[PDB]
Order: structure tokens, then sequence, then C-alpha cells
């Protein structure tokens, strides 16, 4: 069995290779291209060493962002199952497989759950099992347009520095030299000083200040809330009861939550905005990178999720999409 | 202690008033009496606004 999760920016299939989405088939987290997206599931499927010439043998899965269109997720099913024409296929969700792979028990799975996707991030709670769509919070940010805001202040920065630095080797460079800072009122206090961090590969305060859009949003002139504004209108509407487990399990996944002392900030942040009674406790797997792979994997593998998680070709097409919708 | 998010009062007069506090340590809400409102009132209290009461 084939776990593929298709994402905006990167595509990571597995049974192990993980690509870049630029041939870009997916934006906003939601797929543009079916010609494109079916491209590069073949690709994935020759690269993956498939026996057939198309993908058959072995059944597949398919990551879906918060919020897929049916029309495509019709068309691709219509299309993968005349084109394709694999023996099983199945629906999945990476924040409900790395959720499922954070939690200490797979059977049960509670908590608000934040991905950071790379055009999108959504943060939606879960309980009993089963995810709430009216709490589901949808962004349109994400760390693509970071990247590429980072990019774009780095060319203002100086003429020449623009050309000699690439967009992805600058985004690279953003990746491994920046950090989310705990309070951002101390760390614009740490670089007035005398002492500075001055990051040369010359990088100043702009490492930290680049990320901290994410938690900022009027900084990238959006008008959007915010994530705080997003948790205290999310947790009000809420009973009070499931605000401890919620506080109690907090997973983050994703390639844009890779920045270091995010969790640190985020325990701070949410620590601060929740009750002083309520204990906050954010979660962060060992590897949260390929946790969506892993969980989708062990959802493969379990027998009986199998069974009643995957669906036919032949009886999702007379049954329709609302039997893998629903 | 701490910054005022809402007030919420609830033959009408006063019954009640729901006052809430947030502060970096945690976020707390109150019911007071109009009397202490009226002091609020007073003193111009206005969402947003960090206050100081004790109870005794």
């Amino acid at each position: 069995p084939l776990v593929l999760d298709n994402g905006s920016f990167q595509v990571r299939a597995g049974w192990r290779l993980q690509f870049r989405a630029v041939c870009s088939p997916f934006d906003r987290n939601v797929p543009v291209n079916l010609e494109l997206q079916e491209l590069l599931l073949d690709y994935s499927f020759q690269h993956l060493g498939v026996s057939s010439q198309g993908c058959v043998d072995h059944p597949i899965v398919l990551t879906e962002a918060v919020c897929n269109p049916l029309y495509s997720r019709q068309m691709m099913s219509e299309l993968l199952f005349e084109c394709y024409g694999i023996p099983k296929v199945a629906y999945g969700i990476d924040s409900l497989f790395s959720f499922y792979h954070n939690k200490p028990k797979n059977s049960m799975c509670s908590g608000l759950i934040i991905s950071s996707g790379y055009q999108c991030t959504h943060v939606l709670p879960i309980l009993e099992g089963r995810l709430d769509a009216k709490n589901c919070k949808r962004i349109n940010l994400g760390g693509s347009q970071a990247a590429g805001y980072l990019q774009r202040l780095l060319q203002l920065k100086y003429p020449g520095h623009l050309a000699a630095i690439t967009l992805s080797r600058m985004e690279e460079i953003l990746h491994e030299h920046s950090y989310i800072a705990e309070d951002y009122v101390e760390e614009l206090h740490k670089w007035r000083c005398p002492d500075y961090y001055e990051n040369n590969v010359f990088v100043g305060t702009e490492r930290i200040r680049a990320p901290e859009i994410i938690f900022q949003p009027s900084l990238i002139g959006e008008e959007q809330a915010g994530i705080a504004e997003t948790l205290q209108y999310i947790l009000d509407r809420y009973p009070k009861d499931i605000q401890e487990m919620l506080v109690q399990n907090v997973f983050l996944t994703g390639g844009n939550t890779m920045y270091p002392g995010m969790k640190a900030r985020m325990e701070k942040e949410l620590l601060e905005m929740r009750p002083f009674r309520s204990s906050f406790q954010v979660q962060l797997a060992s590897n949260p990178v390929l946790d969506a792979w892993y969980g989708a994997r062990d959802w493969a593998l379990n027998h009986l999720d199998d069974n009643e998680v995957w669906i036919t070709r032949k009886e999702y097409e007379e049954k329709g999409g609302e039997y893998l919708k629903e | 202690e701490g910054e005022v998010t809402e007030l919420t009062p609830c033959g009408k007069t006063i019954s009640h008033v729901i006052i809430g506090l947030k502060t970096a340590k945690g976020t707390k809400q109150l019911k007071l009496d109009p009397s202490i409102f009226e002091s609020l009132q007073k003193e111009r209290v206005e969402a947003g606004d960090v206050i100081y009461i004790e109870a005794n």
C-alpha cells in the first residue's frame, strides 16, 4: 500500500520520496489542476517503482486538505478510476494521521490541533475521535508566502544582494538561521544592544522578524484577526469541559512548524491566554515532518481500518463521492 | 487586578455586573454589585483598562 500526502509546496509518497509540487497544481492547499495532480501521482508511482504501467496492485491513500473541493474529488475519482485503475483507494487527513501518531493511544485522540502548511495554516479542535468542522480555522498565509516576503524584504535591503541570493536559498537560510522568539518585545530590545546575533552566511533581526508574521497577521498586511483571537473565539463558544483536554493536548506538525522556539512561544502564549487553573501542554512529535506519512502508513497498515476506510473504485463510482466524503 | 475585557450589566435597575480580568498568568471572571460598579463608573473604567480591586 502506497501512502500519498499531497501538500501545496511539497508532496510526500511512501509505502519515502518527497518532491516539490512545482511542475503548482495545489494552491492554498486546494488543488487547482487535475491534469498536473494526476501527472504528479503518475510520477510518484513511477518513482515508487510500481510493476504495472499504471499503479494498480497496491491500495493507495490520498491526503485531503481542509475543506477539499467535492468537484475536485469527483473529477480526481473518475479520472483516477478510469485512468489509473488502482485496486483500492482511500482518503485521509495529514492532521488526523499526525495526531494519531502523536497520541499515546491510537484509539482516542483529543485536543486542538495546529497544522502549519506551506500555502495555508489550519487549526481545528478534535474530540471523541471525530474532528469538529464548526471550530475549524483556516489561514491563507503560510510558510511559502512568508519565505517570499522575506526574500522581498531582503531584496529591498540591498539591490545586489537580491540577485546574489536565490529565493530558495534565502528560504533555506531562513529555515536554518531564523527562529521564533518567545517575547517579541524582548527580541527588539535584545537587537538594539551592542551585542547582536549577527547571523552571517549580513542577516539582522529580520530573521526573527520574518517568522513573526505567523503569529502577527498585521505584519504582512493581512486583515485576519490572529491565532490568539482564533483560540479565544474558538474556545469561547465551546463547553468548559473540553477546554481542559484541548489545552492538555496540542499537536504541531508540518514543515512550517520546524522553526525553533515555536513550541516554547506557543506554550507561553497559550498558557497566558488560558485560565490559571487550566494546564496548557503543547505536544511536538519526534518526527513532526513525516508524522503524516507515518500515521497514514499506520492507518493503512491496520486491517479493520483499511477495510472500513477503504473505498473501492467500482462501488465508489455508483455510490459517488459522498461515501468517502461522509 | 488586571485588564478588563468586558463590562456586562445583567423595574430594571442593575442586578449584577459581569467583569472579566485577563493577565499573563491567567484569566478569571467576577460578578460585582452596583455599588462597586458605581465606583468603576466614577473611575471611568472602560474595556481594555487595567484595574486594581481589593475584596476586603
